[PDB]
């Protein structure tokens, strides 16, 4: 049940909720009030699920599928059958997820550290609470959000971006994707590296952080520093997502037609628009 | 079909690497244990990998992981339950025992040595051309407290040579001794630099160092500690 | 509001640091650039030096040559008027040859001669800043991980410039130079394949991706958190555990039941990145040569 370390870090206190109620551990699993709450919006969600797994007439993870209620219903209730149990459901994941986060917190006050960790989920949170709830409001309905199940929401956003031509075009997507991108980049150099200094050719002696610095410099004469690295994967990656939900937010409600064609308003700028020539002359 | 070959091939060779994966990441505090330091009965489904040797440089030594676990110092604690899975109460002062968010580990007493086997960290004073480029300088502020009293005044910045970053202050009490505060855990601001963690009394059982121009492994893990500790530990001490 | 470590309350500058020597030959670096202290608030404050090497300069070459190829194109495509180079600049492309000319080099030159041109001087400095990569790990004792991570991204790079056209008989199969023109081939590409979401590799991509995305930042919030015990010393955290790594470990045990070392988690980290253009290179090589179309595979086949 306990690392070879762990037992000295087991103490009582930084709980939110609850004073000591609820101050232990299942296994390697500390509770919390929160430990609880997720436990309940969990498996009361799955349940909730697996009912709309009977009502639908199939027990099949490739078919299970969950929908919002249809566009007239506008942002108002629905028939448990048709798009009530997605609505619940949703207040469910919800309640999971920043259920999730407040455990994540109660364990940080007990172990001593920084709040980053559920500080950088609550970015996750926050994207997915842009795709059910924040954009489906700006939009008027329930029915714009996404479905619930595993090949069903891909047809989603097949249908969404395709509502808009190709979403390439979408400029915040743009650079969401490069932040995307960028972070693999950097995942994989620091990982490389940090291991080609630990496991360094047969027989040597194990490199230092200034080889790490020096490989570095050698290769493109720059190095960001072992603090540096991990403050840009977190920025990097909640950058990818802050831009995610940015180019969401954006679409179907300030803007909602060929994203491609949004990209004129540089071409018909006064100083160049009527010159002879190029592509667009 | 050699397209569902591959993909049939690849759900394998990924089981694979997981399993690679999590065996390697078991070269630290397995085999489990229970509260009371004996191999625990469940193991889990994964085996302990064949141990591997690390060539520590300058002369250290070497480091084979996995290998026999232990704590190598007194753990001041103590169940509150009679079974399995509850917390453990301090039994005397959490932070002078080094328990709870105030451990620390007992590593080597030694400092960390840069590439050229010289010291990592090293007070300012002591390096060699090293000098505030940016930001305000803390050196003469005096230090408070989350009592919101004067604790101390800063008397130099340990620095780390080869990555050229402030690591500590050192900071002098009431009584003309100092202590380390590790930099990632104050606030410099224009008048002060303040420290939620602490409050002023609780400074002077901040663990001292042996050597006045260097510092080691074992005592900034102390130091760390002790600091962190005071986010729980003080907080009686303040209505902050 | 206490303190977060994402930016620095204080740089501190000394001599210039010139690394470490090993077996390097020392001719061949530069010496130090300027100082950044604005790079200075969140990494290192130090430009250079750099490593130039007969390699290193070979390679730097190439890739001037072919960004000069593709930009006096772009100016030839712009009637040479500095107004319109701008005004149209993400639309200007360099296309490969149409498939008449199949996998041949007689094309002519403002039909896809310059393209290939192009590709090849890309060729050129990729395999060579790749040879790079390796011959200075080995300079250093290091291990070549870098080098083989960075093999990864090549594959799907090679698969798409160079293998998959050479398999299907045309270099009109291949990526064209262009801003707007190389996001028009990629959904292109899906399309005429019966839509990318079908194709079991490029869901893997995603996964790996998008998990990318989910580790780095983990991990970059967990030594973060933890750097107030010296988290950011990963290499003498791995020699030497210390509270950071334990409250590290912890963190994740206790909240989702397992975890990782100091040194496991940077092969978790190795390997999530490079499996995304490892399925990838994968997805799109099987794209057109086996598989015709996504959806239609994924009816018999699953
Ligand atoms: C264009 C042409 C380009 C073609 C290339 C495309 C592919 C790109 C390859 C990307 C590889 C990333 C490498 C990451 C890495 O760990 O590198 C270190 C590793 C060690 O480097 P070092 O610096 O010499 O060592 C320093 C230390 O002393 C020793 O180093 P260390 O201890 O730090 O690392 C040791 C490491 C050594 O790593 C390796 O040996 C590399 C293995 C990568 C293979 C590529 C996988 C391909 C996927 C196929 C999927 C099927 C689809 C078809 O051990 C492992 O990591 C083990 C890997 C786990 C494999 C799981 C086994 C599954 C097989 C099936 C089992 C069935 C189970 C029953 C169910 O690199 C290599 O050994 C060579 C890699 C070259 C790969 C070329 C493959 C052939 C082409
Ligand atoms: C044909 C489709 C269109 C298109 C249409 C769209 C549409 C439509 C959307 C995107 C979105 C995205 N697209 Mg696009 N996209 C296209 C082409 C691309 C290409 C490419 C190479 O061509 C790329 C790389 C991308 C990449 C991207 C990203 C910017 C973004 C996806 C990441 C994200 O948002 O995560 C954010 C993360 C989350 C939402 C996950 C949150 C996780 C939660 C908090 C917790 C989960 C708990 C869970 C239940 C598990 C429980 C426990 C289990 C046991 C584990 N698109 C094409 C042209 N794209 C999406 C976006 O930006 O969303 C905001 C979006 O809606
Ligand atoms: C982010 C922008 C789009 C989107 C676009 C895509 C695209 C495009 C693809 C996926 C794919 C996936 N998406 Mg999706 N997806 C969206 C939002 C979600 C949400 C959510 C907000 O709750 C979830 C839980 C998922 C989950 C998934 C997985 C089923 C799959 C691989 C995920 C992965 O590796 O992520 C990174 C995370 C990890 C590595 C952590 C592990 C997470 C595990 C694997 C999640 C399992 C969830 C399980 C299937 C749901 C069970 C719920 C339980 C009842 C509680 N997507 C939005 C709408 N998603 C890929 C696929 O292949 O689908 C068939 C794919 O190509
Ligand atoms: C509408 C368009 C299609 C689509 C068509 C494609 C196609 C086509 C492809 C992908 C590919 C991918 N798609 Mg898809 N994709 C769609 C929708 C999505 C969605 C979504 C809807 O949310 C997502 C999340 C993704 C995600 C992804 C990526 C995971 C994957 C490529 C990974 C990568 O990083 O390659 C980027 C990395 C490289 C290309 C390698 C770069 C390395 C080289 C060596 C670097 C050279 C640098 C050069 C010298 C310049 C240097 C200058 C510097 C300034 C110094 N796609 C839809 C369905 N997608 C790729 C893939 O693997 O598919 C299986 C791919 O080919
Ligand atoms: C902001 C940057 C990235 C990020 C960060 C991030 N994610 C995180 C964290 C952080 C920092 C955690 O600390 C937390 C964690 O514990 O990590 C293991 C987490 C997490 N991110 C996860 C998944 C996840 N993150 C994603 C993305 C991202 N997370 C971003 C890329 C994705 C993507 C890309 O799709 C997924 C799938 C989990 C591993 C974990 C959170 C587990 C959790 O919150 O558990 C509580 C809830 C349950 C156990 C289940 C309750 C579910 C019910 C309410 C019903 C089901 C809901 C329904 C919406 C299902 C939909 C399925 C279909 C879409 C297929
Ligand atoms: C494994 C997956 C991820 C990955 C990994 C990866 N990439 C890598 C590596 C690794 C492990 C390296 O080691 C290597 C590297 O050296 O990193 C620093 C690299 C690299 N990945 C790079 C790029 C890159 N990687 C990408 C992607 C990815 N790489 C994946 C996400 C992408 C994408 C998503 O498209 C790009 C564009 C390079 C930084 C580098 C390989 C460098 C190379 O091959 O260089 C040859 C070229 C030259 C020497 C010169 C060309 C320069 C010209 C553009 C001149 C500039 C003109 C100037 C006047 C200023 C203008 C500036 C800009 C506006 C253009
Ligand atoms: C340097 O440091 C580092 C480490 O440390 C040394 C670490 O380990 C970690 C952690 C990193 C890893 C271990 C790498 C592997 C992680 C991934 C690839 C991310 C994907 C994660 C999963 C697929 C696992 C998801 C499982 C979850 C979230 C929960 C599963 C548990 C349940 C059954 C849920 C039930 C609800 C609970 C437990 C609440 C309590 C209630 C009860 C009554 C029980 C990081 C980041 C790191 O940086
Ligand atoms: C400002 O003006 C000046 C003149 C200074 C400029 O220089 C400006 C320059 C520009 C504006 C140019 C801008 C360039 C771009 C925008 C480039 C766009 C390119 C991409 C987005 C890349 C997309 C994908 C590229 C790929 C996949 C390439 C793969 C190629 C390789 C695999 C090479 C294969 C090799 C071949 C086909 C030839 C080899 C032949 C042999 C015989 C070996
Ligand atoms: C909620 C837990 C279940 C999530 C499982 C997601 C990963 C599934 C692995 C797919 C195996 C592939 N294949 C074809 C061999 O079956
Ligand atoms: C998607 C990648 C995440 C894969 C998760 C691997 C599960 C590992 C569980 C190991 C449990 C170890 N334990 C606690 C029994 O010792
Ligand atoms: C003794 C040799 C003199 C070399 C002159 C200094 C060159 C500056 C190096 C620039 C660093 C490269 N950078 C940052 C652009 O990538
Ligand atoms: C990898 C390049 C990143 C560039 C970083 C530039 C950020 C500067 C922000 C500094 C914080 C503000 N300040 C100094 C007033 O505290
Ligand atoms: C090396 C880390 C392992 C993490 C594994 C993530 C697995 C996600 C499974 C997604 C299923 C995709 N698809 C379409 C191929 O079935
Ligand atoms: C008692 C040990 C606890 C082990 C925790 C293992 C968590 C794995 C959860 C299963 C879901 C993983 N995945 C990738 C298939 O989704
Ligand atoms: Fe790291
Ligand atoms: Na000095
Ligand atoms: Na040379």
């Amino acid at each position: 049940a306990l690392l070879s370390f762990e037992r000295k870090y087991r103490v009582p206190g930084g709980t939110l909720v609850g004073g000591n109620l609820f101050d232990f551990w299942v296994g390697p699993f500390y509770v919390g009030f929160f430990g609880v709450a997720t436990f309940f919006f969990a498996a009361l969600g799955i349940i909730l699920i697996a009912w709309s797994a009977v009502l639908q007439g199939t027990w099949n993870p490739q078919l299970i599928s969950v929908y919002p209620p249809a566009l007239e219903y506008g942002l108002g209730g629905a028939p448990l059958a048709k798009g009530g149990l997605w609505q619940i459901i949703t207040i469910c994941a919800t309640g999971a997820f920043v259920s999730w986060a407040l455990r994540e917190v109660e364990i940080c006050r007990k172990l001593g550290i920084g709040y980053h960790i559920p500080f950088a989920f609550a970015f996750a949170i926050l994207a997915y609470l842009t795709l059910v709830l924040f954009r489906p409001v700006m939009m008027g309905a329930w029915g714009y959000a996404f479905p619930y199940g595993i090949w069903t929401h891909l047809d989603w956003v097949s249908n969404t971006g395709y509502t808009y031509g190709n979403f390439h075009y979408n400029p915040a997507h743009m650079i969401a994707i490069s932040f995307f991108r960028t972070n693999a980049l950097a995942l994989a150099l620091h990982g490389a590296l940090v291991l080609s200094a630990a496991n360094p050719e047969k027989g040597k002696e194990m490199r230092t952080p200034d080889h790490e610095d020096t490989f570095f410099r050698d290769l493109v004469g720059y190095s960001i520093g072992t603090l540096g690295i991990h403050r840009l994967g977190l920025l990097l990656s909640l950058s990818a997502v802050f831009f995610s939900a940015l180019c969401m937010i954006i679409t179907g409600t300030i803007w909602f037609d060929q994203w491609v064609d949004w990209w004129q308003w540089w071409v018909k700028l006064p100083w160049w628009a009527n010159i002879p020539g190029g592509i667009n002359g | 079909d050699l397209a569902s070959l591959a993909i049939y091939s690849f759900w394998i060779f990924l089981a694979g690497l997981i399993y690679y994966l999590q065996t390697e990441n078991m070269r630290e505090g397995y085999p489990l244990e229970n509260e009371d330091g004996t191999p625990a009965a469940n193991q889990g489904p994964f085996p302990l990998p064949k141990p591997k040797t690390f060539i520590l440089p300058h002369g250290r030594g070497t480091l084979t992981v996995p290998g026999p676990e232990s704590e190598d110092r007194p753990i001041a604690l103590a169940r509150t339950a009679v079974s399995e899975g509850f917390p453990h109460a301090p039994t005397g002062d959490p932070m002078k025992d080094g328990v709870g968010p105030a451990s620390w580990v007992a590593r080597r007493d030694l400092p960390e040595l840069d590439g050229h086997g010289h010291n990592k960290i090293k007070p300012m004073k002591a390096a060699a051309g090293f000098h505030v480029s940016a930001g305000k300088n803390p050196i003469g502020l005096p230090v408070r407290g989350c009592d919101l009293e004067i604790a101390g005044k800063v008397v130099d910045i340990w620095v780390d040579i080869p990555e050229q970053m402030a690591r500590f202050l050192e900071v002098e009490l009431k009584d003309g001794s100092t202590r380390l505060l590790p930099m990632q855990m104050v606030k410099v601001q224009s008048n002060r630099v303040h420290v939620n963690a602490l409050s002023s009394d609780l400074f002077a059982g901040i663990p001292t160092i042996k050597s006045p121009t260097e510092v080691t492994l074992l005592e900034e893990d102390k130091i760390c500690g002790y600091v962190a500790g005071g986010l729980m530990y003080a907080a009686p001490k303040r209505k902050s | 509001a206490e303190y977060q470590n994402i930016f620095s309350q204080v740089q501190v500058r000394g001599p210039a640091d010139l690394g470490m020597t090993e077996d390097v030959n020392l001719a061949n670096r530069s010496g130090v650039g300027p100082f950044s202290t604005l790079l200075g608030w969140f990494g290192n404050a130090q430009l250079g030096p750099i490593y130039l090497g007969s390699l290193g300069v070979l390679s730097l070459f190439s890739g001037l040559m072919w960004f000069f190829t593709i930009g006096i194109w772009f100016w030839y495509q712009a009637g040479w008027n500095p107004a319109v180079f701008l005004r149209d600049l993400f639309f200007f492309s360099l296309e490969p040859p149409a498939p008449e000319y199949g996998l041949s080099f007689a094309a002519p030159l403002k039909e896809g001669g310059l393209w290939l041109i192009a590709s090849f001087f890309m060729f050129v400095a990729v395999w060579s800043w790749w040879g790079r990569t390796y011959l200075r790990a080995q300079a250093l004792g290091m291990g070549k991980h870098t080098a083989w991570a960075f093999l990864s991204a090549i594959w799907l790079w090679m698969v798409l410039g160079f293998i998959r056209p050479i398999l299907m008989g045309s270099w009109s199969e291949a990526v064209p130079y262009g801003i707007f023109s190389h996001l028009d081939w990629t959904n292109n590409f899906s399309l005429v394949h019966g839509n990318l979401f079908y194709n079991p590799f490029h869901g893997l991509s995603i996964a790996f991706l998008y998990g990318s995305a989910l580790l780095f930042a983990m991990h970059g919030a967990t030594i973060l958190a933890v750097s107030r015990f010296g988290g950011e010393r990963e290499l003498e955290q791995i020699a030497d555990r210390g509270t950071a790594a334990e409250r590290a470990a912890l963190f994740w045990r206790w909240t989702m039941g397992f975890n990782a070392t100091m040194e496991g988690i940077h092969r978790w980290a190795i390997w999530m990145a490079v499996l995304v253009t490892l399925t990838g290179g994968i997805g799109i090589l099987l794209s057109g040569t086996v598989v015709d179309n996504w959806y239609v595979w994924g009816q018999n086949h699953g």
